[PDB]
This record gives structure tokens, sequence and C-alpha cells, in this order.
């Protein structure tokens, strides 16, 4: 299926994923497309932050869902 | 109009509006015994408009058991007339009066009415009028080890703040068009459902900056939902959200209605069946007093106890209470009916004073409605308590003897305590010890140590000091005051002026510490608490720790060989900021305040020290050349502050202040923007000035602006003080001088033999010789927050606000700047009273020498919500050493002064353990991984000689022991922890 | 505290770090003078840097204080030697040995982090003119990190 990830600057990235895909795979795709390390990606959907080690289906992500991406930067 | 020089600590708890509303309220207090006088003292220190006292009963000797403003020369005089004169001196802004007679209509003149030591009929008569006329009514009572509080603030009480916490604020990452709001990375809002918030400094949605409250839907620990924001915008970038608190309506019930159907407050959840007993017991006490001409049951009397229990049965039958009475507890209350203790009086007085402040200010959540408290676990059991020993003896301790007896009185009178610190808790502790008669026997003694001096802001919660005492040592004044309170402590008190630490071991040595009975801490820093705890652990002495913070308070008791030490109770650390954030990329007002403090130190403190050291040390330059990290910086500072930029008048100070303004608020920002342009991108293509980084903007000096003028004035004043010149405040001179100023041209720079050494030599030969200036010294600027005329807080506020304007941060006024820069700890008098009461209630347990760990209680409380809790102390961890039970904390090894080899052999043989590391403090005496030659050179040396050689410092003559930390491995090679070694020199 | 420090020191003694050599100053267990050798495939090749480590009282529950002594031209290190690294500030846990900190500092020397710098001018030079940055690094590591 397809999903959309909105960044802090208003950009929308379209991704082709499957409901069974792990969060790690999605972070890998985002690193491949934008170059942001997975460790610094904070993906949120429906007010819940996606955690590594789970799958999209765990978060009830369905066709054409929208996620939000923010970056945790150290000092 | 609030005197911030006196209420500085109290305002950070209550606030400007709370105190402004409080200073317009009248309080009447009926009854002036220990509880009444305590309440009056706390209220007067609080700052109410006025206080009125009413107690026509003539004084008796036993009334001095808890009244610390009464003397034996006042016997036979009404308490109010002899107490008003002493109370009026506590605060100069709070008049105190006395009314001869009290008519009901007169009650309409007051805002709050406190009632103590009054029969039930009078309480009902007063309440039937103070309820329907909307007057706050608080009634307190303290009988022996039992206490009761009742509050009634009318049927329409409006509470503004319900928990005492500041509104929740946070920084927003972004807001979508669906109302989803997310904080910054790894930031928890902490909000709950149904709350109201307002948004400010939100870009893209100016409409949300109005401040209209909106509903909050918590979707997770880092995100929430506010609703629909379609109309105002589509997406909001950045901004700050602030919680909005809504008032709550609380409707109380009158005393007559609440007698039948009371509403209880449980101070502890382990015993929740008692308050229903106390509600009956107090009414039975009132009825018995009314039935015997106001005479309470005699102490430890069986006949009066039986009659009291019959009265309790009658009341229970009358009020249709389906509760099974406890004969033991009721008869215990009967025995202590005539008791009057100072610890219970202080505790309940603090509680009731806090309730009065709640009633007057309409702040915090009050008690609703009955509060019954007991500390019956404090009753001694190792002495003889009976009717013969508890009878009054015609002395000032009758109110305590009637509860504890004469044998326990003798035990108390021979204590040798040691109080560390003389702060607010120290003053309250000394008052309690003076009232209880601690160390009034032949073998008693008291020692109190403190090295600080009295300041104006300390008079708000330290009632043993007066405005005439400002500038003097705390310990001497406290000792004199408590000697005045109790003449029997004349010559039984020793006051030192020494800071308790490693360097004071010459005074607080083994001889001093081996005669004590207990140690009580009244400190305010963790380092001293840890040091005192270690010393007490070494000497095996009971310790009493107590701490306060605003309205929160806690008390802990440490018993040798029984409970754990203070060390393991260490609190979580504090907060410090990275250097990178402070230097270049701030995003909060705290960062700018820290930067302003560092700028102050680097401008007015360090260059002065360098100049002075250059003019004092004959060979300073050569040492600094090869020692200082930046010798060039030191030389340039010396040159600038001696020759290049030495002011000659105030005009040059103004010019220098303007130059520093341009150098710190206009050129550095331009350089930073040149290095990182506003359109720059990271290595990943993301924008740089995004998220936790805000794009700065250079400031152009506008003289007419307030902040620029304040900064110029502050900098000029500080520079003149450094050079000892005369400062001025008229704007005319500043406007005139700054009018004819030509800013030197500045442009960002990209950079791109012994010339450096020759440059340093050129700087050096330009410096005037040290001999040319002899006796010329520059005054460093030592930070002092409490003084309002030293231009310190003004300078910090100005610099912080200017840097906030640089980075588009919200500026803060002088109040918040003073709170943050000085690390001021909010404090209250009521919290001090409560913690002192709890500590003194634990002290009587310590004196009796209770052995079981279930008989002690560590206490915690929060007065902003009326929360009290008590939990048993944690037992000391145990361990197995060589198949034996060893206490981890309260065990030690005692060995003679033998050689290292003999010590190792002894541990190998007696304990069957191999020593792998031996240290004495912070020095490594011996290790198993050291080269053989060094060990062979160190093995045949004695421990004392080895320590002296390694530490390069001779042992002091007063040294009598060495504490060695040893890490040793077992036979199998498994590391086993062992207690420390106490080498006896 | 002392026991943990002794355990770490004994472990360091057993295994020579070769590239590193840490030890207490004099006989004080709360002050170490660590030595780091510049990586070969780095501008700091052939250089010896001395660091000062001060353990806090609540160690290892608090991160140690590490300060450079030899002058170094690095984006994340200022003239005072203060180090901009995460493990010393927030990621610190009561499980990392001083050897881990030395390895992390060596890696930081291997590749700086100009995205969040501490000395903006050095980071700007690094991002704009890489060759000039390399030349400056070689000059500084020859002037200060040698002898
Ligand atoms: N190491 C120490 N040895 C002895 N007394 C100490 C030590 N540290 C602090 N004190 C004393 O503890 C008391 C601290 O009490 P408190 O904090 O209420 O007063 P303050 O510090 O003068 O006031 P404020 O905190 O409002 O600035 C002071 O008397 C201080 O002298
Ligand atoms: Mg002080
Ligand atoms: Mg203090």
């Amino acid at each position: 299926m397809q999903i959309f990830v909105k960044t802090l600057t208003g950009k929308t990235i379209t991704l082709e994923v499957e409901s069974s895909d792990t969060i790690d795979n999605v972070k890998s795709k985002i690193q491949d497309k934008e170059g942001i390390p997975p460790d610094q990606q904070r993906l949120i959907f429906a007010g819940k932050q996606l955690e590594d080690g789970r799958t999209l289906s765990d978060y009830n992500i369905q066709k054409e869902s929208t996620l939000h991406l923010v970056l945790r930067l150290r000092g | 109009t609030i005197d911030e020089g006196l209420y500085s600590r109290q305002l950070y708890v209550l606030g400007h509006e709370a105190m402004k509303q409080m200073s317009q309220s009248n309080v009447l207090i009926i009854g002036c015994k220990g509880l009444g006088v305590e309440i009056a003292k706390n209220v007067c220190l609080a700052g109410v408009k006025s206080v009125t006292l009413y107690d026509p009963q003539p004084t008796r000797i036993e009334d001095l058991s808890s009244q610390y403003f009464l003397t034996e020369d006042d016997i036979g005089v009404p308490r109010a007339k002899v107490t008003v004169s002493k109370l009026a001196e506590l605060n100069q802004y709070v008049p105190v009066s006395v009314v001869d007679e009290l008519s009901t209509e007169y009650l309409k003149n007051f805002k709050c009415v406190v009632v103590t030591e009054t029969s039930l009929t009078k309480q009902l008569e007063i309440n039937d009028f103070t309820h329907k006329n909307h007057i706050a009514y608080i009634a307190a009572d303290s009988r022996g080890l039992f206490g009761s509080i009742f509050c009634d603030f009318g049927e329409n009480f409006i509470c503004t703040d319900t928990d005492g916490n500041e509104p929740l604020t946070g920084m927003i990452a972004s807001i979508t068009d669906d109302g989803v709001v997310t904080m910054l990375e790894e930031t928890r809002h902490g909000l709950e459902n149904g709350d109201f918030v307002k948004f400010t400094e939100v870009k893209g949605m100016p409409g949300l900056n109005d401040g209209t409250p909106r509903k909050v839907e918590v979707k997770g620990p880092y995100t929430f939902s506010i609703g629909s924001v379609k109309d105002l915008g589509s997406a909001g970038y950045n901004g700050v959200f602030t919680q909005v608190k809504v008032p709550t309506k609380i409707s109380f019930k009158s005393l007559r209605e609440s007698l039948k159907d009371p509403e209880y407050v449980y101070p502890d959840f382990g015993k929740m069946m008692r308050p229903p007993q106390y509600h009956i017991a107090f009414q039975a006490l009132s009825a018995f007093a009314d039935a015997h001409e106001g005479s309470l049951p005699r102490p430890r009397n069986d006949i009066d106890a039986a009659e009291f229990f019959e009265f309790c049965k009658k009341i229970a039958s009358t009020l249709q209470f389906d509760v099974e009475l406890d004969e033991k507890l009721i008869k215990e209350i009967s025995y202590q009916a005539r008791g009057d203790l100072v610890a219970m009086s202080a505790f309940l007085g603090g509680a009731v004073a806090q309730e009065v402040l709640k009633a007057t200010t309409s702040k915090f959540y009050p008690l609703k409605q009955y509060f019954y408290f007991d500390s019956l676990e404090s009753l001694p059991s190792s002495v003889t308590i009976s009717e013969e020993t508890c009878k009054p003896r015609g002395c000032r301790y009758d109110g305590q003897i009637a509860v504890f007896g004469s044998e326990f009185q003798e035990k108390i009178a021979s204590l040798s305590t040691f109080l560390v610190g003389a702060g607010a808790i120290g003053c309250e502790m000394l008052k309690n010890w003076a009232m209880m008669g601690v160390a009034t026997g032949e073998s008693g003694h008291i020692s109190v140590t403190d090295m600080d001096s009295i300041e104006k802001s300390n008079l708000n919660r330290q009632f043993l000091f007066r405005p005439r005492d400002v500038g003097k040592l705390k310990s001497e004044c406290a000792s004199t005051a408590v000697s005045i309170m109790n003449p029997s402590l004349t010559g039984k008190i020793t006051s030192y002026q020494e800071r308790v630490g490693p360097e004071s071991e010459g005074i607080f040595g083994d001889e001093f510490f081996e005669k004590l009975s207990l140690v009580t801490n009244a400190l305010d820093n963790v380092e001293a608490r840890m040091y005192v705890d270690r010393r007490c652990v070494f000497f095996e002495k009971p310790l009493l720790e107590s701490g306060t913070l605003g309205t929160k308070g806690n008390t802990q008791v440490v018993v040798p060989h029984l409970t754990e030490s203070y060390g393991s109770s260490q609190d979580p650390p504090e907060k410090s900021f990275p250097i990178c954030t402070l230097k270049n990329f701030p995003n909060r007002i705290e960062h700018t305040i820290a930067w302003a403090r560092d700028l102050f130190e680097g401008l007015f403190k360090q260059p002065i020290d360098n100049v002075n050291m250059y003019l004092s040390s004959p060979n300073f330059l050569e040492t600094s050349l090869k020692t200082s990290s930046n010798p060039r910086e030191v030389l340039e500072n010396i040159r600038d502050y001696l020759v290049t930029e030495k002011p000659l008048s105030f005009e040059e100070c103004i010019m220098w202040a303007r130059l520093q303004f341009d150098k710190f608020f206009n050129n550095n920002i331009q350089q930073l923007l040149f290095n990182f342009p506003k359109d720059s991108v990271t290595s990943t293509g993301q924008p740089f000035w995004s998220g936790p980084k805000r794009a700065p903007t250079p400031l152009s000096f506008d003289i007419h602006n307030r902040e620029h003028f304040d900064f110029i004035v502050a900098a000029a004043s500080l520079y003149a003080f450094n050079y000892g010149l005369k400062s001025e405040t008229d704007p005319a001179i500043y406007e005139r001088v700054l009018a004819g100023y030509n800013p030197p041209p500045f442009a960002p720079k990209s950079g791109i033999a012994n010339k450096d050494k020759q440059e340093l030599k050129s700087i050096a030969d330009s410096l005037p010789p040290p001999s040319s200036l002899v006796g010329f010294r520059l005054t460093p600027a030592e930070f002092e927050k409490d003084d309002d005329s030293n231009h310190h807080i003004d300078f910090i506020t100005a610099a912080s606000n200017l840097r906030a304007m640089n980075y588009d941060i919200t500026p803060a006024d002088r109040f918040k700047t003073k709170f943050v820069a000085g690390k001021i700890v909010p404090a209250m008098c009521t919290s001090t009273a409560v913690v002192s009461g709890l500590v003194c209630l634990e002290l009587v347990k310590l004196v009796d020498g209770k052995k079981k760990i279930e008989e002690y209680k560590n206490g915690f409380f929060n007065l902003a919500i009326g929360l009290f809790t008590f939990s048993d102390p944690i037992a000391s961890p145990k361990m197995k050493v060589n198949g034996k039970e060893i206490d981890k904390i309260w065990d030690r090894y005692n060995l003679p002064d033998c050689t290292l080899q003999e010590l190792i052999d002894y541990f190998q043989k007696e304990e069957g353990l191999e020593v792998t590391m031996l240290s004495s403090g912070v020095s490594l005496l011996y290790a198993n991984f050291q080269p053989p030659k060094k060990l062979a050179e160190r093995l045949p040396l004695k421990i004392s000689e080895l320590v002296e050689q390694i530490t390069k410092k001779k042992l002091e003559p007063f040294r009598k022991h060495l504490v060695l930390e040893i890490c040793c491995d077992d036979a199998n090679g498994e590391d086993v922890e062992v207690p420390f070694i106490c080498i006896k020199l | 505290a002392l026991k943990r420090i002794n355990r770490e020191l004994a472990d360091l003694g057993k295994d020579p770090p070769s590239s590193s050599s840490a030890g207490p100053v004099g006989d004080d267990l709360f002050h170490w003078q660590a030595t780091i050798m510049g990586p070969a495939d780095s501008p700091y090749a052939g250089g010896v840097f001395f660091l000062s480590i001060h353990f806090p009282t609540d160690y290892p529950f608090k991160p140690p204080k590490v300060n450079f002594t030899t002058r170094i031209y690095h984006p994340n290190i200022n003239s005072n030697g203060s180090i901009c690294l995460d493990i010393l500030r927030d990621q610190w846990s009561p499980a990392l040995t001083i050897s881990k900190v030395l390895l992390s500092i060596s890696s930081l020397l291997t590749d700086p982090n100009p995205d969040d710098p501490l000395v903006p001018e050095i980071a700007h030079v690094y991002k704009t003119d890489r060759s000039r940055y390399e030349l400056s690094a070689r000059e500084w590591t020859r002037k200060y990190a040698i002898g």
C-alpha cells in the first residue's frame, strides 16, 4: 500500500509499504530517501509515537495513512 | 506596595496577587495558649493586615508549658495583655490589638476567625453566626498527643489554585490543521484531559495568539489534541503553550450540620478507623469539661477515665453512631486530657496558620473538613508512667510531665544535643528544646554551630532575630534569645561560628563527638548533609534530618545499627546546560540568564583579579605565559584595564559601556550569521536554524528604548565601581554623551617565525612596570543578589532581556531574573513549624531508646494540598562475610597501628580474604597491580608513615583515627565487600 | 565510587590499550591523566593528546569531567579543551568504562560533527573550504600535538 509522511517543514513524502512491514524498515526507507539516520527519526501517527521492533499493523495503519516525522538532535 | 526586601522568599510561594489580597484581611484569634500564640506568630510573619487577640483568662504557671512569650513574672495576668506587646515586635507592618470583651456582632468586622480552647456551646454560638455571614471559621484543639482541626469557609468558596504548582508550559514543535499538538523531541506535556491552554508566539496562526482557552485531548505522552483549528490556519510552526487553570467552587457545611455527618481527612492509610473514634472523644471531652466546671480529667485517673468512657457511650448512643468504641484508645485520650506539649502545639499551629492563609488568599485546597491527628506511638515505654509520676509538681513542665512523667523529665534534662546550622529550622528546634527543658540538668549541654550572618530577608521566617540584629552572627543571637526564653539554659549553651566540614575536624573532634547524644541537621546543601552523616555513622550517633521546599517538607530519623544512613537517600541531581547551547544557540530564558551571569563574571570579576595578581605577584607574567591556557588573553586584559582603556571620568565609562554593548549584542551576532547564514542547510539538506535553534537578529542601539538605557546605566555603574569612580543616574548626561558617538566600522572577517612571540613581547613591554603602581588595586565585583543597589540584578536582567530580544525569546522581569540567577529556594514559616514539630516528635522516641524499627516514622507532607504521610524507615542492608552476619553501614574493623604487611597477613588469616586495594580517603595506599619494587619499598612501613609519605602531608596532632577503605577478594577470586577499617593511631 | 574506580583501573591494567594509557595523577584516585594517540588515517596522525579526567563523587551515576590539555583545531573542541559529546552529558549510564569514553573521543577526532558545532568559525571553514581545514589541522597538530 501507500502512505504519506509529512515533515516539520511541510514536505510530503510518498512511500510504498505493507501493513506487515516493521517500523525499522520504514525508518530505513526514510534514511534512504532523505538521509536522516533512523536513530533520530521520530514518527508519529494518530497521536502515538511509532516504536522500533513493531509492525505497521500493530498501530492500525491502513491505506493512505498519514504520519509525521520530527528529528531528535543532541547538543 | 509589597516590601520585596522582606517577603522575598514568601512571594515565590504565594505571589504578588495573593499577598496583595492577604494584606487587606483581618484575623481574630480566640484563645492565647501555646497553639494560639503559635498561630498568631505564624500569621504575623505571613503578613496579614492585622491581628486581634481575645483571652481574658489570667495566666497560670502550667500555661508556660508551651507559651514561649510568657515569663514567671506574669503569673496572674491575662495572657493577651502580656503577649500583645511581644507579638507586635515580630513584624512592623502588622498591628496587634486586644479586645476586652467579644460580642457576636463584633465578629462582622473580621475576615477570618480562629478558635482555640473554647467549649462546644461557644463554638456553636459563634459558628451559627460566622456561617451565614460568610466569615471563615477555623477551630483547632490540641490535647496531649491528639489534635483536631475544623475548617468552614462558607458555602461559596472560590479556589483559584488547587495544587500549588505553576501552570504547565511547553514548547511546541508544530500544530496540524486537525488540532494535533506535539511538543519538542522527548518532551512530555504532562497535561490531562479537560484542561485549558493558551498559545503564544505561534507562527502561521496569529489567531491562536489571542489566548482564548481551548479543550485538551491527551492522545499520548508527547502529543495531544485541541479540536478543530481549520478557520484560523492550516499549520502552526513553533510557539509556546501555557496551561490555563480554572477556579473551583467548594461548598462547606456549618459546624452544627457537620457534627452529625462529618467529612474526615485521613493523615495515614495504615490506621483509618481512628478518626471516627476521635470525633466522639473530643465531644466527650467538651461535655466532661462542661459537667465539672471546666476541669479536664486528672492525668492517669481511673475514676475520671470511667466517667469519660460513660460520656463517650452516651454521646455515641445519642448521635446514632454505629461504631464500636475502642476502650483502650478512649482511656488513653482520657489520661492525656490535661496534657499540653510543645511539639504538637507547633505542628498544629503551623497547620492552622496555613489554613488561615488559604482562607484569606483564596488559594490552595483547604482541609474539608475535619482533621484528626495523633502521634500516640511517641508514648515512652521504658520508663514508669502512672498516676503517681504524672501528677503536677508546681513547675513550668507540668504540661509535659502530665504526659511523660518525672523519670522521662529527668532523662530529657540530661541530654547533650548538637544542632548543626541556625536557620529557620534551627530556630524552631531551639525553641522546642527550650520549652521542653532539654539539657537543663547537671550533665546537660547544647552546642549549636553556624557561620552565616543575619540578613533582612531572613527575618521573615526566623523569629528569634530582630531588625536591630541585622549584620550579626546567627548562633550568638539565637543562643541569647533562647536563654531569654528559658533562664535555666544560662551557661548551658555553646555557640560556635565554624563551618562544619573537613577543615573543622580540629574543633568537632573525637572528644567533642563522643559526649553527644544526638545530632540534628538544619542545613541547606547536600555536601554538608553527607559529611555530617558520614561523621555520625563513624561515631554511631542518632541523627535527625529535615528539609523544606516552599510548602513541601520531609523529616527523617537515623538510628545506629538499625536504619540506613542519609547517603543512600540522596536526591536526584540538578540541571545544568551544555556549553554549546549557552554560547551560541539558546532557546529559553534560563539560557540567557546563565549567559548574562557568565558575561558579568568575565567582565567585572576576572580581569580585575588578573590585574590585581599582576600587581601583587612579582613573577606573574612568566608563570601565566606557560601556565594559563590563553596568555594572550590575560595580557590583553591587563593592557586594556591598565593603559589602553583606563577610564578617567564617567563619560569614558559611558563610552566603554556603549562599546561593550556593540561588541556583545551587535558584532558577535553578525559574525555568527556570517558563519551560519539564515538560508544555510545541514549536511543532510535540512535547514540549519530549525527546531531547537532560533535565528538571531543584530540589535541597533536605540537610546530611547528602556532596555538599552538600563543596560548602559548598569554597565557604566559597575565599571565605575570597579574603578572606584562616582556614578550618576540622570538621563541627561547619558543622552548628551551618547549623542556624539561614532560607531567604529565593523565587517565580518573570514580569516584566511616568532611574530606571535614578538606580538606578545610588544604587549608586555607596553605594560607599565609593577613598581610604578604600588598600592593601586582594583575592586572586583562579588555577586550579591540580596542587595538592590549594587546594580548586579539590574545588569543581569538587562543583558538577559537583550539576548532574548536577539533570539526572539520572551523577556523576563526582574522578579524571575532574581529567582533564577540567585538560585533562591522558596521557603515558608508554616513549613518550618511543621518540620520542627515532626522532628521534635521523633526526638522523644530517640530519647526513650526504642529498638523496634516499626516504632519510628519518616514523615513527608505537602501543605499546598493538605497531604500528610508517614512511612517506616528502611532497615540497614545486611551481608554475609566469612559466614557471619555483617551490617553494611554500622560495622567496622578496629585494628592497631601495624605495618602494611602485618595487616595483609591478618586479613589473609583471620578473615580468609586477600587484600587487592587499600585507600585512605582519595589516596591509593596499596594495590595488587603495582610494580613489585614499589610494594617492597612500601610494605615494611607503618600505616601512618605510609599515609604521610603518600599524601605529602604530616598528620595533625589532634588526629586520633584513620578510616581506610579496603577492597578484598575471597579465596575463590570473587569480590566481597567488607566494612571500612578504623585504624587507631 | 572508589571501588568502581579501582575495578576499572585494574581492568585497564590487565589489558594494555596500546592506543591509550590512563592512570591516576600522583596517587589521587579522582584525577587521571589519560593519553590519546592520533589516528593514522586522520589529520591528527602522529600526535599525542593529554586529557584530564575528574571523577564525580557519585560516579558512575554521574558522568566524569574530561578536558583536553593539548591545543587542538577541532569543530567540537574549543580553545579551553571542553569537549562536545553526548555520552558525557545525557547518554551517560553507570555501565560505560573510561576506555569507552577514550574510544568515543578518538572516533570524534576521526570525524567531527559540524552540524552542531561549538566553534562556529572552524565548522564554517570545514563546510566551505575542506582543503584549508585539512592544512590548518595538520599545521596545528604539528605545532602543538608533537613535542
Ligand atoms: N556546611 C555548613 N556548616 C554549617 N552551617 C551551614 C553549612 N551550610 C549551611 N549552613 C547554615 O545553614 C543555614 C541555612 O539556612 P537558610 O537556607 O534558611 O538560610 P540562608 O542560606 O541564610 O538563606 P537563603 O537560603 O534564603 O538565602 C545558614 O545558617 C547557613 O549558615
Ligand atoms: Mg544567608
Ligand atoms: Mg539557604
